[PDB]
C-alpha cells in the first residue's frame, strides 16, 4: 500500500468526522500520521550548568527544536518528552467566591483582555480624494507576559476598587501538561522521540534530524547540550 | 439587490417610524476590496491571467481562448473591449519557426555542399534522406521521455546538425573516396568505406554520451535545463 | 524640502555623519512627516543619543508636539532612552508636558517601568500627581502593574 | 480584512507554520505577514517530487489547523496552490466610454467570461485581476 | 513611493509613467496597464507597477526601438520624479532563476530575539557589506521598513465603569475602519459576498475616531474619545518568517569580475560577526547553487574517465587517447573569443555549444587517428607516412562539415529579431568555435598523434 | 440541509465545478442537485 | 483494569430552582477540575 494515498483516504474521511467532534477536541489538533509505531531514535536535551529545571528544558525543545525536527523528511511522528510552556491561571475558588465570579468570568476577561484584533486603517482604500495620511491602526494585541495576565481587570466594584486576574489566581509559564517528565542518567532532561516516516529510510532521516540538529546547537542558551540516549541507526551503519 | 439590503430593518421607534439600513448606510454593488486600482492607457480595466495546463499545447490553447472570446464578442454591453497585453504564443510560434527554417536550410545547405565537392545528385540525396529520418525520429524519443517541443529541447535540436550532418557526410564521402582510390563498384566500396569507420562511429557515441549524458545529472532548476539540452543531444546522436 | 526629508530618514537611522553634513547644509531640523515627528521625535524614538545632541544645538524645537501632542521627552522616557531623557531635560524639555490623552513623560516612564528615568523626570520637577483623561497617576499605573519598587519612589 | 502584519502573523502564519509537520520531501519554508491582511506561506520542495502528493499533504496539515485560525480567517478560506509565476497569457478587459469602473467591468469578467475560459482546451488555471461584485453597505457613524 | 504614501500619490506618479510612454515612446508603447498598489517587494497604497505592451516587431525596426533601448531612456527620463524609485526594466527569459552573480541569504532570528533586535542585526550586516564594494554590489533588503502606525489603548476600567462591552468596541471599530464579510448574497443567480464598512469620510484621520458611538448596557451612546487614547508608534507592514522562525531576506550580488561562492563566502563571514542569536541560511537560486556547484566535479571527472576508456578500448592503447582528447582547447578558443567579440556572456547556450563543438572536433580527430593508426597496424606504414596519408583523406569531409554547418549558424549569429538572444547564443559561440575547431585540428591532430606515439614508443 | 436544487446549484455545484477545470485526464464531468440539498460532482478520467 | 472513579449527578430541577445554567455549572466543573485551553498568547515571539 502507498502510505501517502493510504493518509489521503483516512483523513478524506477523518475531515467528514472533524465537524461532528466536540470544539474543545478540534482547537487541540486532531492529527493523521503514518509513521512507523517503534522510535527511531531518542533525542535527549540535557543542561550540563544546572541552569534551566525540566520544565525549562522542555520549553526550549517544544519552541526552538521540535518543529524544524516534524518538518524533516523521514519523520512521521515526533514525541516531546515534556511540555511546551502555556499562561497557566492557576485559579483559587475561595477568593473567586470572594467577588462572586466564577471560571465563566476569568474566561470571558482572558477572551476579551488576551485578544489580537483587526482594526483596519487611517486612510484606507477606497478612501476620500486629497488623503495625505495612511497607517495600520493597533487595538488590543495579545499578552506577552504574566505580569499582563494578572493585569487582566474582571470586575470593578461598587466602592470603585479593582478586581484582576492576580487577585482570584497564581499566574505563572508552565506545561500544556505536567504528566511527562525525563531523566537522562538521573539528572533534568527533555527529549523527542523520533519514528521513522512509513517507508522512509532510517540512516537518510537520522542523518537530516543530526543536520537539522546542527543548525540550533550555535544558539542554544548556556549549558543546553544534545545527548543522544537510543539510536536504531549506528547498529544498521555498523553492522553493514 | 441593494434594494432588499436597503429595506433591512434595524429598529422600530417609539412613534412607530422605521430605521433601515437605507437610512444610516449607502447600499451599492462594489469591488470585495480596493487596494488595486487597474487601468489601461487611462482607461478603467479588469482581466484574466490565463496558465497553461500540464502536458498541454501552448499554441492550440491560445487558439481555442480566442475562438471562446469571439464567440463571447456580440454579448458584450457597449465600450467593453478586449485587449492582449501580455502573450506568450506569437513569441513561441516565432521561436519554433526560426529553429524549424535552421533545419530545413542547413540540410539545403549540405545539398550544396555535398554537390560541390561530390558533384553528383545520388551522393547529394542520402544525406537528404537520412539527416530528416534522424530529426523526425528525435522527436519521437522526445515522446518516450515525455518532453514537450519548447524553446531549450528544440535549440538543443540546432546545437546538434553539426554531428547528424557530420555522420551522413562522413560515410558518403568515404564511399566516393574508396570508389575514386581502388575502382571498386559501389556495394563493395561501401562494405570496405564501412568497414574502415564503422568501429569509430560507435567509438564516437560512446565518446558523445560520456560527454553529454552527465549534463542530464545536474541538481535543481540549472540541471533541470541541462537535462533538456542532454536527452534532446544524445537522443538525436544516438538515431544518427 | 527635499533634505528635510533626508534628515527624517538620516536621524531615523542614526546615520551620524549623514546628519553633521546635512546640519552643515541648512537642512530643516524642524522637518515633520505625515505625524508631525520632527528629527527630534525619531531620535528620541530609535535611541539615538549623539543626533539628539546635535540637532538641539541646530535649534531644534525640543518640546515640538506630533498630531496627537506627544513629544521626543514622552519617546524617550516611554522607550527607556535615559541619556536622551537627561539630555532634552538638560535644553528646557517640559517635563509636565501633556498629549491628547493627558498622558506625561511620567506615566509612560512608570507604566514601561523605567525607575532611573521616573528618578531624572522627578529632579526636573515633574508633577507626580498630574491625571491622565482616565484620572490615572504615575502611583495608580504603579500599582495596576504591581512594580513595588516603582511605588515607593512615586509615594511622597 | 483589517489585519495588520503582526496581528495576521500571531493569529495565521505562526499557527499554520507550527502544523506544516509529516509533509515529506520539504526543503525549506518561507512566508510572509502584511499590513494589507494578507499571509503568504510558499513550502518548496525536492525536485522530482511529486506536487499533487506535495499539495494534498501541505492542504491536509493546513485543514487540521483551521480550528486554530480566528473566525474571520476560516470564513475568507485559505487557499493552497501549486506555485507557478508564468502565464501564458494575460487577457484585458476595458471600458472605452466611460459607462463602467474596473468593479463593474470585474464583475462581468467573473460572470459571463471566466468560467468558459477555465472551461477552455488546455486552459489549465484562470485568474481574475479584480474581483466579483460585493454587496457594499457604507455605513454613516452620524446617522447610526 | 517613500513609505506611508497614499493610492491617490502613487495613481499622480503612474499617470506620469502612462503619460510618458504614450508621448515619448508612441512609436513603440502599444500599451501602459497601470497597477496602483502592486509590487512584488509587497503590497501597500505606496507601491504600482506599469506593465508596457510594445507594438510588433516589424513596426520597432532598429536597436532604437528595442526593449534594451527603451528601459534605457524610461529609467533615465525617470531619473528625475521627486517622491518616488521609478525605473523600467526587461523579463527574464524564464522568471523563477533570478541572476547569476545574484544570491538570495536569510536573515534568522534564532533565539527569540524580537523584530527590532533582527531590524539592528540587518543593518550592522547591511553597513559590513557596503564596507566591501570589491566583492558585494547591490546588497539590500527584500522586505519593507517600519512605518508610522496609529496605536489606540481601550480603557477596560472606563469600557466597564460606562457599561461598554469589549465585543462591541472591538467590533464598531473593526467593522467601520477594517471592514466586515457578514455573509454571502445571490446577485443574478451568482453567490457574493456582503460587506459592511464605514463610507471613506469617517475612517480618514485620527479626529474621525471620536465621531463612532457605541451603545452601552443602559441605553446610552459612548463616544470612542470616552474610553480610547491613542499614540503614534513604528512598527512592521510585512513580517518574513523562514523555516518558522522570524527572518529578513537580504539581496545582493557579487562585484564585476567576482564569482557567486567567493560573495557567498563574504556574507558567512560578515555574518558570523553578527550579535548573539543571529542565524543565516541560503535559500532560492542560493540552495540550488550551494548544492549544484558540489555535484561539478565528479560529472566532470566521470566525463572525462569514460571518454578516455572508451578511446582505449576503440584504439586498444593507454596512450593514444590523449592524442584525441588534446583537441579540446581547439574549439573552445574560438568559442571565447567569438563570444566575447560580441560582447556576449558565458550562457547555457554557449556551454552547451562547446560541448557540441568539442564533440565534433573529437570526433573529426577520433577518424584521424583510426585511419592512421590502421595504416600503422594493417598495412605496416610508417608513423609520418600514415598520419600525413590520415589527414590527406580526412581534409575533405572534414571542410565539408564545417563549411555547411559554419553557414548554417550564419543566420543565428547576424539574427536582429524576436528571439534573437537565445540565436545569437546559441550561433555565435558555435560559428567561432568551429571556425578554430577546423582551422587548427587539421594542423594540430597530426601533432597529437605523432607527439604521443613517440613519448609511449 | 433543507435547501432547495435551484439554490444548492448556485451556492454550491457552480461553485465547485468553476474551479474542477484543467484536473489532468478528464473526459467530462456531470452533476446534480435536488431538493433534499445534497449535490453529487461526478468527474470521469481517461482510460488506464 | 476498572478503577474507583467520582460520578457527579447535577439535579436539573435544583439548577432551575436556583437559576444557575448548566453551562456555567459544567464550565466551573470541567475548567477548575479538567482544565480549559482558553485561547493563544505570544511567548518570547512564539503562539502558545
Ligand atoms: C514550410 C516551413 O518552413 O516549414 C513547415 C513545414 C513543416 C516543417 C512544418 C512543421 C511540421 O508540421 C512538418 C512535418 C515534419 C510534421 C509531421 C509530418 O506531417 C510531416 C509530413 C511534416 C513535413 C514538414 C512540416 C509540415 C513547418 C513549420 C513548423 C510549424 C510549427 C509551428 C510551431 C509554427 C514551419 O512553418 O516552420
Ligand atoms: C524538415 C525537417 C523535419 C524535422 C523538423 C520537424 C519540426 C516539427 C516541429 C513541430 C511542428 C508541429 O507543431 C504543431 O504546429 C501547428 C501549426 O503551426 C500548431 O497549431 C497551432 O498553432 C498555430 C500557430 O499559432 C495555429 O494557427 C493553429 O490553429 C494552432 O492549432 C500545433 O499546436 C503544433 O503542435
Ligand atoms: C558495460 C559495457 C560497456 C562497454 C563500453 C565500451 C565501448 C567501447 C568503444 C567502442 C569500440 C569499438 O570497438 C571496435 O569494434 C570493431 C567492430 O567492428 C572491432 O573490429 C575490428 O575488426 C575487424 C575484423 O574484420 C576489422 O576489419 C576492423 O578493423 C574492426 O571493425 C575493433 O577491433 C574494435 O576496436
Ligand atoms: C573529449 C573530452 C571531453 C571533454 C568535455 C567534458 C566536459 C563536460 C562534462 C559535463 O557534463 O559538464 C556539463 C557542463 C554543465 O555546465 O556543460 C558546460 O558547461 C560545458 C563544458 C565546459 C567546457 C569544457 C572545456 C574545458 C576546457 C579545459
Ligand atoms: C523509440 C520510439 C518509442 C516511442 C514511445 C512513445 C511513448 C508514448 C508516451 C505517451 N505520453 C507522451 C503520453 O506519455
Ligand atoms: C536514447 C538514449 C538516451 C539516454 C539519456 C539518459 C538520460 C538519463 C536521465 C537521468 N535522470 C534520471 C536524472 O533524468
Ligand atoms: C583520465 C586520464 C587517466 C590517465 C591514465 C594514464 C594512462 C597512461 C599509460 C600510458 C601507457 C603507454
Ligand atoms: C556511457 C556514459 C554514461 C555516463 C553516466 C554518468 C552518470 C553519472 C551519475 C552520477
Ligand atoms: C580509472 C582510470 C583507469 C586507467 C588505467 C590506465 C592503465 C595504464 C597502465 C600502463
Ligand atoms: C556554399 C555553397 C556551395 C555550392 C556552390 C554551387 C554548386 C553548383
Ligand atoms: C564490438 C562492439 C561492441 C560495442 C559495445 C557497446
Amino acid at each position: 500500500t502507498d502510505a501517502d494515498i493510504a493518509q489521503v483516504q483516512v483523513q478524506n474521511k477523518l475531515q467528514l468526522a472533524m465537524p461532528l467532534l466536540p470544539q474543545e477536541v478540534q482547537q487541540q489538533g486532531v492529527s493523521v500520521e503514518k509513521s512507523s509505531s517503534s522510535f527511531l531514535m531518542v533525542v535527549g536535551v540535557i543542561n550540563t550548568d544546572g541552569t534551566m529545571t525540566q520544565e525549562d528544558i522542555s520549553d526550549y525543545v517544544a519552541a526552538n527544536m521540535k518543529d524544524a525536527i516534524s518538518r524533516t523528511s523521514g519523520v512521521g511522528d515526533v514525541q516531546l518528552f515534556g511540555s511546551q510552556y502555556a499562561m497557566r491561571i492557576w485559579m483559587n475558588p475561595n477568593e473567586l467566591n470572594k467577588f462572586q465570579l466564577t471560571p465563566v468570568d476569568v474566561i470571558t476577561a482572558i477572551k476579551a483582555q488576551n485578544a489580537q484584533v483587526a482594526a483596519g486603517q487611517l486612510g484606507g482604500t477606497p478612501p476620500v480624494k486629497g488623503q495625505q495620511l495612511n497607517a495600520s491602526i493597533i487595538a488590543q494585541t495579545r499578552l506577552t507576559s504574566t505580569e499582563e495576565f494578572g493585569k487582566i481587570l474582571l470586575k470593578v466594584n461598587q466602592d470603585g476598587s479593582r478586581v484582576l486576574l492576580r487577585d482570584v489566581a497564581k499566574i505563572e509559564l508552565g506545561g500544556e501538561n505536567y504528566d511527562i517528565i525525563a531523566e537522562f542518567n538521573g539528572q533534568p532532561a527533555s527529549g523527542l522521540g523520533i519514528k521513522l516516516a512509513t517507508g522512509a529510510n532510517a540512516l537518510d532521516t537520522a542523518a537530516a534530524i543530526r543536520a537539522e540538529l546542527a543548525k540550533m546547537e550555535p544558539f542554544f542558551p548556556s549549558g543546553l547540550k544534545i545527548v543522544y540516549p537510543y539510536d536504531t541507526t549506528p547498529f544498521v551503519k555498523i553492522s553493514i | 439587490s441593494t434594494e432588499e439590503f436597503g429595506k433591512i430593518l434595524l429598529k422600530v421607534n417609539q412613534d412607530g417610524s422605521r430605521v433601515l439600513l437605507r437610512d444610516v448606510a449607502k447600499i451599492e454593488l462594489g469591488g470585495e476590496n480596493y487596494d488595486i486600482i487597474a487601468e489601461f492607457n487611462g482607461q478603467p480595466a479588469s482581466g484574466l491571467g490565463i496558465k497553461l495546463a500540464t502536458g498541454a499545447n501552448a499554441l492550440d490553447t491560445a487558439a481555442a481562448i480566442r475562438a471562446e472570446l469571439a464567440k463571447m464578442e456580440p454579448f458584450f454591453p457597449s465600450g467593453l473591449k478586449i485587449v492582449y497585453p501580455y502573450d506568450t504564443t506569437p513569441f513561441v510560434k516565432i521561436s519554433i519557426h526560426e529553429v524549424v527554417k535552421t533545419l530545413v536550410e542547413a540540410i539545403i545547405l549540405v545539398f550544396l555542399v555535398m554537390y560541390l565537392f561530390l558533384q553528383n545528385f545520388r551522393a547529394t540525396l542520402i544525406p537528404t534522406i537520412a539527416v530528416p529520418v534522424v530529426l523526425l525520429g528525435t522527436f519521437a524519443v522526445l515522446a518516450a521521455f515525455g518532453f514537450s517541443i519548447n524553446t531549450l529541447t528544440m535549440f538543443g535540436m540546432v546545437l546538434a546538425i553539426g554531428l547528424l550532418v557530420d555522420d551522413a557526410i562522413v560515410v558518403v564521402e568515404n564511399v566516393e573516396r574508396v570508389m575514386a582510390e581502388e575502382g571498386l563498384p559501389p556495394k563493395e566500396a561501401t562494405r570496405k568505406s564501412m568497414g574502415q569507420i564503422q568501429g569509430a562511429l560507435v567509438g564516437i557515441a560512446m565518446v558523445l554520451s560520456a560527454v553529454f549524458v552527465p549534463m542530464a545529472f545536474f541538481g535543481g532548476s540549472t540541471g533541470a535545463i541541462y537535462r533538456q539540452f542532454s536527452i534532446t543531444i544524445v537522443s538525436a546522436m544516438a538515431l544518427s | 524640502s527635499d533634505l528635510g526629508k533626508k534628515l527624517l530618514e538620516a536621524a531615523r537611522a542614526g546615520r551620524d555623519d549623514e546628519v553633521r553634513i546635512l546640519m552643515a547644509n541648512g537642512a530643516d531640523v524642524n522637518a515633520a512627516d505625515v505625524v508631525g515627528w520632527t528629527p527630534l521625535h525619531l531620535a528620541a524614538y530609535w535611541g539615538h543619543l549623539e543626533i539628539v545632541e546635535v540637532l538641539l544645538k541646530n535649534g531644534a524645537d525640543v518640546n515640538a508636539y506630533d498630531t496627537l501632542g506627544s513629544t521626543p521627552l514622552h519617546l524617550a522616557a516611554h522607550f527607556g532612552h535615559l541619556e536622551i531623557v537627561e539630555v532634552l531635560l538638560k535644553n528646557g524639555a517640559d517635563v509636565n508636558a501633556k498629549d491628547d490623552n493627558g498622558i506625561t513623560p511620567l506615566h509612560l516612564a512608570a507604566n514601561r517601568g523605567h525607575l532611573e528615568i521616573v528618578e531624572v523626570l522627578l529632579k526636573y520637577g515633574a508633577d507626580v500627581n498630574a491625571q491622565d483623561k482616565f484620572g490615572k497617576t504615575a502611583f495608580d499605573i504603579s500599582i495596576n502593574n504591581g512594580n513595588e519598587d516603582l511605588a515607593e519612589i512615586l509615594q511622597k | 480584512p483589517g489585519a495588520d502584519a503582526k496581528t495576521v502573523q500571531d493569529t495565521v502564519t505562526q499557527v499554520i507554520e507550527q502544523n506544516m509537520n509529516g509533509i515529506d520531501n520539504l526543503m525549506y519554508m518561507s512566508s510572509n505577514s502584511d499590513s494589507t491582511g494578507t499571509v503568504q506561506i510558499t513550502l518548496t520542495f525536492e525536485s522530482g517530487t511529486d506536487a499533487d502528493i506535495a499539495q494534498v499533504q501541505v492542504q491536509n496539515k493546513l485543514q487540521l489547523a483551521m480550528p486554530l485560525l480566528p473566525q474571520e480567517v476560516q470564513q475568507q478560506g485559505v487557499s493552497v496552490e501549486k506555485s507557478s509565476s508564468s502565464f501564458l497569457m494575460v487577457v484585458g478587459v476595458i471600458n472605452t466610454d466611460g459607462t463602467m469602473t474596473q468593479e463593474d467591468i470585474s464583475d462581468y469578467v467573473a460572470a459571463n467570461m471566466k468560467d468558459a475560459i477555465s472551461r477552455t482546451s488546455g486552459v489549465g488555471d484562470v485568474q481574475l485581476f479584480g474581483s466579483q461584485y460585493a454587496m457594499r453597505i457604507w455605513m454613516n457613524p452620524n446617522e447610526l | 513611493l517613500p513609505a506611508g504614501a497614499t493610492q491617490e500619490r502613487t495613481q499622480k506618479v503612474l499617470n506620469e509613467v502612462t503619460h510618458y510612454y504614450l508621448t515619448k515612446e508612441k512609436n513603440n508603447v502599444e500599451s501602459v496597464f497601470a497597477v496602483n498598489g502592486f509590487g512584488f517587494a509587497g503590497r501597500g497604497q505606496n507601491t504600482g507597477i506599469a506593465f508596457v505592451s510594445l507594438k510588433d516587431w516589424a513596426d520597432r525596426p532598429g536597436e532604437e526601438n528595442k526593449v534594451e533601448a527603451i528601459t534605457m531612456r524610461a529609467t533615465r527620463a525617470f531619473s528625475q520624479i521627486k517622491d518616488a524609485m521609478v525605473f523600467a526594466f526587461n523579463l527574464p527569459a524564464i522568471v523563477e532563476l533570478g541572476t547569476a552573480t545574484g544570491f538570495d541569504f536569510e536573515l534568522i532570528d534564532q533565539a527569540g530575539l524580537g523584530h527590532e533586535k533582527l531590524t539592528q542585526a540587518r543593518n550592522q550586516l547591511l553597513a559590513e557589506a557596503a564596507k566591501h564594494p570589491d566583492m558585494l554590489t547591490s546588497v539590500r533588503p527584500n522586505g519593507l521598513e517600519d512605518t508610522p502606525q496609529f496605536k489606540i489603548d481601550i480603557d477596560q476600567e472606563k469600557a466597564q465603569a460606562l457599561g461598554v462591552s469589549i465585543n462591541d468596541i472591538n467590533t464598531t471599530l473593526g467593522a467601520a475602519w477594517g471592514g466586515s464579510y457578514v455573509n454571502d448574497f445571490i446577485d443574478r443567480g451568482r453567490v457574493k459576498k456582503v460587506y459592511v464598512m464605514s463610507e471613506a469620510k469617517y475612517r480618514m484621520l485620527p479626529d474621525d475616531i471620536g465621531d463612532w458611538y457605541v451603545r452601552a448596557a443602559d441605553g446610552q451612546m459612548v463616544p470612542f474619545s470616552a474610553f480610547s487614547s491613542s499614540r503614534w508608534e513604528y512598527g512592521s507592514p510585512r513580517l518574513e518568517r523562514y523555516n518558522g522562525l522570524p527572518s529578513m531576506e537580504i539581496l545582493g550580488q557579487a562585484a564585476p569580475g567576482k564569482s557567486t561562492g567567493e560573495a557567498m563566502e563574504l556574507m558567512e563571514q560578515l555574518a558570523s560577526k553578527l550579535p548573539t542569536g543571529v542565524g543565516y541560511d541560503w535559500t532560492g537560486m542560493s540552495y540550488q547553487e550551494r548544492l549544484s556547484g558540489n555535484q561539478a566535479p565528479s560529472l566532470y571527472a566521470i566525463s572525462l574517465i569514460v571518454v578516455f576508456l572508451c578511446l582505449a578500448a576503440l584504439y586498444e592503447s593507454w596512450s593514444i587517447p590523449f592524442s584525441v582528447m588534446l583537441v579540446v582547447p581547439l574549439g573552445v578558443i574560438g568559442a571565447l573569443l567569438a563570444a566575447t567579440f560580441r560582447g556576449l556572456t558565458n550562457d547555457v547556450y554557449f556551454q552547451v555549444g562547446l560541448l557540441t563543438t568539442i564533440g565534433l572536433s573529437a570526433k573529426n580527430a577520433i577518424l584521424i587517428v583510426e585511419f592512421a593508426k590502421d595504416l600503422m597496424d594493417k598495412e605496416g606504414k610508417g608513423l609520418i607516412e600514415a598520419t600525413l596519408d590520415a589527414v590527406r583523406m580526412r581534409l575533405r569531409p572534414i571542410l565539408m562539415t564545417s563549411l555547411a554547418f559554419i553557414l548554417g549558424v550564419m543566420p543565428l549569429v547576424i539574427s536582429t529579431g524576436a528571439g534573437s538572444g537565445a540565436q545569437n547564443a546559441v550561433g555565435t559561440g558555435v560559428m567561432g568555435g568551429m571556425v578554430t575547431a577546423t582551422v587548427l585540428a587539421i594542423f594540430f591532430v597530426p601533432v597529437f598523434f605523432v607527439v604521443v606515439r613517440r613519448r609511449f614508443s
